[PDB]
């Protein structure tokens, strides 16, 4: 599955009702209005986020003005699929060599269950008595991709030897909210000038992300020579998810 | 490591010359080095004969221009073009006697909400020092003028003054920036060049020979 | 003239008229040539004050009505089918002994001119398509089937003009190999100028309403005309 | 943020006899704020934020030509708007030219007083939401639109 | 004491087409994105040169001839290392049948003609057959000495006989192209042609507007002086109040006497600078009407004023005559309740 062609974004409409499952075009080209719906808000959070992230890389602003205007106005679909071109090929969930947020080949005894993903769901000795069973059973493509990257972000880590993100441990996310999802987006997303005067992307710092330019063990890496994409989706565990099963319902 | 000074060529219309022999006086969409070695020319008191501050003034100054593209109200306005339907009766019919034309009639572009920011430099060779173009620039002696005398200034033509190695980085300081830019000095990151016909060779009055820009995109 | 020291110039000469008659047509090498059977042979030569890449389909492209560029230019067609084409251009636009306009260019393009013709040929007409659309609207704004006031001349060179800085681009930087979506650009940027073109000349006239019945028709015949365009 | 149309259009659907005739009474738009029941029928859709009055307040005021004088058809699924008023007005037949335009050339507050005429004489079907963001508007581009459609629809129709 | 000073009018025309082009269209220009109705640079000009008023106060003025005799010493040595005396006390003498400074355009001209004395010295050409030659030149720099203050004022007339470089007289007063505060609706007029002998038809059309107009020009005195033979500052801020008065009335002829917009200006402002500025970007962004367009034009005019003159570096005296009393302009700024004060406040360097 892939995050900027196929549809993963669970919404519902800003005043309506039935969710239905969005791809990232009809969120950037369309006025309906979209607001995220799923029955956590702390993944409604790690959705948004890497919606912001997602936008932050493929069309930042060039000015306040076309900031204000873009805004007010969704792109045409043409745009849109000249700004995500460059970029599809880092985006696959599945993929052969360069998987979403993982690593190939991972050397494990046993089978990690998916609840591990859902920052609560069990990790503390009263888990079992006090939360309702299943909800790592199996996921959506998109509740995966949502809990992995929440994971390399704002959940604590799993513990002994899986470093925590970028940010330290349990970050607050702070964003500005607009009237739909859409604007919402773009709100978060920096300018170029702005962008370019938080990070000077040189040929010294590296800017591919961590599952196709992989971080070496026991590097020591300058914080400075990390580039805004490689950070953003800065992935700091050794993740692989097993292959899929059929068709059926996201617990 | 170099000084500069800085100018900006900025009014309601602008007219910068192409080849012509004909009635059809055409523009193109940014200042001639003929026209800036004539704006500088002009507010220095130099007199039309004078081919010696002609060609000293010539060998001295070197010129980068840019095209500053305007906002008005935060909505983004192209530079567009005019022709000018322009008679003249009365108009004489040989260099020497009096006998005139009834009516002859000329056609005449300008550019429209066209803005330059301009830097220039002295050249090795030079004979002239900055702060006479600084002195000049701020109390002209003759009328300075867009291109033709019908085309006023609506800004001061001395923007500031500055220093840097190259003419890209001297016109980082002023803004708005993000324009193209033509330099008669290269720049190492770009190889494109725009030919024209801007040189005035002063030996012979009224003629112009081929030059080269290079081209700094923004 | 030249500015130049000679030992010897010239200051004068003689003419005297003459006349005489060369039944054919001689086929010189360095000037493309039109042909139209009603059959009419005759040498390419400025009549308007269009941009020059209006003719450039004239100069590089060969047609069996049709077309015949210089000998020069298709002898290098065959000699170095893999060089890309840097052409010199040039000719007066004359009103008898008048020098109305003179004209001179370097038209640039990169490897694949020789083979593709239909590309480039497809370039221009879709140019000038998209010209004589406006073209035909402000007529009709101007006539009917009536405004008062021609607007379409003016309109055509402000649309001239900002050609000037579209197709000469895309002829020169294409990759005629697969070019149909710089094409498919092209005309987009062409359908909103001439929208653009149109609005912005039938504007200072449309606060009188029997002056907005006639704008309205006219905008009718512009979309049929822009929609037309879309393959 | 934007002003409901439909539901203020349901809402004068089934409005009481009474009101609805109080509000009919009005011959210029303002002198809706000398009526208390408009305030009630307003209330719910954002009278009460400034932006939304001016709105509202022709909305209302178009409505008030009748409580099915202007029908409202939903759109097909697959054109991308409604009906528009001019064609509306047009697809009436009952509506002559010069009165579109003696309309855009009114002025301020005339016009809404003469449309209201047109639209009690033509009982025009359209979409309403669509004439809701016209009047939301209402400015230069907006009567040209309106007498460009017009004059398209007479002329094919 | 600076060098230019600039004029700054406001002047509003009822309906009426001052200025058409090759298809009897209303002359045109975009600025600011929108387009604005203009008058030429040459149209105006022309209405000022051509004017009757001009005829009396610069055409008929005592600094309008130039007296060879007055010029023979300064002449000679400006001229005494590219010719002998003789070559030229004749030519001067055949020119005209003190002084220690002389128009430049003098110097040129009179050069070229003793160029041509010495050339037919060297084929002891007669005399004779020497004034039989250039005739006409004689005539016309005998002309152009008579239209001193003219020629140092406008420039030398499209027909004038000058044959040097230093002939190439520019006028000392710079006149831009007039356009709209506004943006415009044009108006179209549909005309018939009533046939008094077959009453029982077909219309032709005229466009035509009306408008609020700034007009700009300025006038370079160094230059006015220098081409006058070197006359004083207070001669040559004489001058410019003539320019003034004229830029404030002076109206182009077309179509006025079907259309008449005989219309004084508004307002007027001179200011003095060291360089000269047009105050176009008030209406860069295109005045909306409140109240007409004149008011609101007028107060962007002073509130650009306000708001860019010091940083701009207008530091030089400077007087508005205004009809309108609209909100007032910096406290620094002289007002004037009448053009002729205005004028003399010109005429004696601003204070």
């Amino acid at each position: 599955m892939n995050l900027l062609i196929d549809n993963w974004i669970p919404v519902r409409p800003r005043n309506g009702g039935k969710v239905q499952i969005i791809n990232l075009q009809s969120l950037y080209c369309s006025r309906d209005q979209w607001r995220l719906s799923l029955p956590r808000d702390d993944m409604e959070l790690a959705a948004l986020a890497l919606l912001v992230c997602i936008g932050q890389i493929i069309a930042p602003a060039k000015d306040d003005v076309e900031f204000r205007h873009r805004i007010m106005n969704p792109l045409t679909e043409d745009e849109f699929q000249q700004l995500i071109a460059p970029w599809i090929d880092m985006f696959y969930l599945n993929h052969a060599e360069h998987p979403f947020m993982q690593t190939k080949g991972v050397k494990a005894n046993d089978v990690t269950p998916m609840e591990k993903l859902l920052a609560g769901v069990s990790g503390a000795t009263n888990c079992a008595f006090v939360n309702q069973p299943g909800q790592g059973e199996a996921l959506c493509g998109g509740c995966t991709a949502i809990a992995l990257f929440n994971q390399a972000n704002q959940a604590p880590g799993f513990g002994g030897g899986f470093k925590s993100g970028l940010r330290g441990g349990t970050p607050v996310t702070t964003f500005v909210r607009g009237i739909d999802l859409r604007s919402t987006v773009l709100l978060n997303v920096l300018t170029l000038p702005r962008l370019q005067k938080q990070f000077p992307n040189e040929s010294h710092t590296e800017n591919q992300p961590t599952w196709i330019k992989p971080i070496k063990s026991n590097e020591s890496i300058p914080a400075s020579s990390i580039g805004f994409v490689r950070g953003l989706f800065w992935q700091p565990a050794h993740i692989e998810l097993c292959d899929p099963i059929g068709i059926g319902k996201c617990s | 490591m170099r000084s500069y000074l800085i100018l900006r060529l900025a009014g309601p219309m602008q007219a910068w010359g192409q080849p012509t022999f004909e009635g059809t006086r055409p523009t193109g969409r940014f200042p001639t080095r003929s026209g800036l070695l004539g704006l500088l020319g002009a507010c220095l008191g130099i007199q039309r004969d004078d081919t010696s501050s002609l060609q000293a003034l010539s060998e001295s100054v070197q010129f980068a221009v840019r095209c500053d593209e305007l906002i008005l109200d935060d909505r983004r306005v192209s530079v567009t073009g005019l022709r000018d339907y322009h008679t003249v009766l009365g108009a004489r019919e040989d260099y020497r006697g009096l006998k005139s034309h009834e009516t002859i009639q000329t056609w005449r572009e300008y550019l429209c909400d066209a803005s330059f920011t301009v830097a220039l430099w002295l050249t090795p060779h030079a004979t002239m020092v900055i702060s006479e173009l600084e002195k000049a620039v701020l109390k002209p002696r003759y009328t300075p003028y867009l291109g033709r005398r019908s085309c006023p200034l609506t800004h001061p033509l001395f923007l500031g003054t500055c220093q840097a190695s190259d003419p890209q980085k001297a016109l980082l300081n002023y803004e708005p920036v993000g324009g193209d830019i033509y330099s008669e000095e290269s720049v190492t990151g770009h190889h494109l060049k725009f030919t024209a016909r801007d040189e005035p060779m002063i030996t012979l009055p009224r003629q112009f020979a081929s030059r080269e820009w290079y081209v700094i995109k923004g | 003239c030249c500015g130049q020291e000679s030992n010897l110039r010239y200051t004068g000469f003689l003419k005297e008229k003459f006349t005489f008659t060369v039944n054919g047509l001689w086929p010189h090498p360095h000037s493309p040539c039109l042909v139209t059977v009603k059959v009419e042979e005759k040498f390419l030569a400025f009549t308007t004050s269009a941009p020059s890449w209006t003719q450039i389909s004239r100069v590089v492209v060969d047609k069996i009505n049709g077309n015949r560029v210089a000998a020069v230019v298709n002898q290098f067609r065959n000699i170095a089918p893999q060089s890309p084409l840097e052409l010199i251009m040039g000719g007066y636009r004359n009103n008898q002994a008048s020098i109305l306009e003179r004209r001179h260019d370097v038209l640039m393009f990169n490897q694949g001119w020789q083979q593709y013709g239909n590309v480039i040929n497809e370039i221009v007409t879709v140019g000038l398509g998209y010209k004589t659309a406006l073209r035909k609207a402000l007529y009709t704004f101007a006539e009917g089937f009536g405004a008062g006031v021609s607007v379409h001349e003016t309109a055509e060179r402000h649309f001239y003009r900002q050609s000037e800085l579209l197709i000469p681009d895309v002829l020169a930087n294409v990759n005629f190999s697969q070019a149909d979506e710089v094409i498919a650009d092209l005309r987009d940027k062409l359908h909103q100028l001439c929208e653009m073109l149109f609005n912005q000349s039938v504007a200072p006239y449309a606060h009188h309403p029997k002056l907005i019945s006639t704008l309205a028709l006219a905008r009718a015949t512009l979309y049929k005309h822009l929609r037309e365009l879309k393959p | 943020d934007e002003i409901d149309a439909m539901a203020l259009y349901r809402a004068w659907q089934q409005l009481d006899n009474g009101s609805c005739a109080q509000i009919r009474r009005v011959s210029e738009p303002d002198e809706l704020r000398d009526i208390p029941a408009f305030y009630r029928l307003v209330q719910p859709f954002g009278w009460e934020n400034p932006r939304h009055q001016q709105a509202l307040l022709r909305m209302v005021f178009c409505l008030s030509a009748g409580k099915n004088v202007i029908r409202h058809q939903d759109k097909k699924s697959e054109q991308t708007t409604g009906i528009s008023l001019g064609r509306a007005l047009a697809n009436s037949g009952r509506i002559n030219e010069r009165r579109i335009f003696q309309l855009i050339r009114a002025d301020r507050t005339a016009d809404m007083v003469q449309l209201r005429r047109l639209l009690t004489h033509a009982e025009p079907v359209l979409d309403w939401p669509l004439m809701a963001r016209m009047l939301t508007w209402w400015g230069k581009r907006e009567r040209q639109q309106l007498l460009e459609d017009f004059v398209l629809t007479t002329n094919k129709n | 004491m600076s060098n230019f000073i600039n004029i700054h009018v406001l002047i509003s025309h009822s309906p009426s087409c001052l200025n058409r082009d090759d298809m009897n269209m209303q002359k045109d220009a975009i600025f600011g994105g929108k387009r604005r109705v203009r008058i030429s640079s040459q149209s105006l000009k022309r209405a000022m040169r051509k004017s009757g008023y001009y005829a009396q106060n610069i055409g008929e003025s005592s600094l309008r001839t130039i007296h060879l005799a007055q010029l023979r010493d300064v002449l000679r040595q400006k001229l005494g290392e590219r010719f002998d005396q003789k070559i030229i006390d004749k030519t001067l003498a055949l020119l005209s049948g003190s002084a220690d400074a002389v128009t430049p355009w003098v110097v040129g001209e009179i050069a070229w003609f003793c160029e041509q004395v010495a050339k037919a010295e060297a084929d002891n050409l007669d005399d004779k057959k020497l004034l039989k030659v250039l005739k006409e030149d004689i005539a016309a720099i005998r002309v152009n000495l008579q239209q001193g203050v003219d020629i140092a004022l406008s420039g030398r007339m499209a027909t004038s006989g000058m044959m040097t470089e230093l002939g190439k007289v520019d006028g000392a007063m710079s006149i831009a192209h007039a356009i709209t505060t506004h943006q415009v609706d044009s108006d179209i007029d549909w005309f018939t042609a009533v046939d008094d002998l077959q009453e029982q038809a077909h219309l032709g059309t005229q466009e035509f507007s009306s408008g609020v107009f700034y007009r700009y020009a300025n006038i370079n005195l160094a230059q006015l002086q220098e081409n006058l033979g070197g006359a004083s500052r207070e001669q040559a801020l004489e001058i410019a109040t003539h320019v003034v008065h004229m830029l404030a009335t002076e109206v182009p002829g077309a179509k006025q006497r079907t259309y008449a917009a005989f219309n004084p200006a508004d307002m007027v402002m001179v200011n003095f600078s060291d360089m000269p500025l047009s105050m176009a970007n008030a209406f860069e962004k295109a005045v909306k009407a409140k109240d007409g367009f004149l008011q609101p034009s007028i107060q962007a005019f002073n509130q650009y004023w306000d708001r860019v003159a010091n940083g701009y570096g207008l530091n030089g005296a400077a007087a508005q005559f205004s009809l309108s009393d609209v909100d007032p302009i910096t406290a620094q700024v002289k007002q004037m309740p009448t053009l002729e004060q205005l004028k003399s406040w010109v005429r004696n360097n601003g204070e």
